[PDB]
């Protein structure tokens, strides 16, 4: 679940 | 490094 948010952090973070 | 984590009814991104 929070992973989720860290994952999308990583996408527009990138 | 950046991370986040799921912070009330959004997503939280934090680059330290």
């Amino acid at each position: 679940d929070d992973k989720d948010c860290d994952e999308y952090c990583k996408k527009t973070k990138e | 490094e950046v991370t986040g984590h799921i912070e009330g009814p959004t997503v939280t991104v934090h680059c330290k």
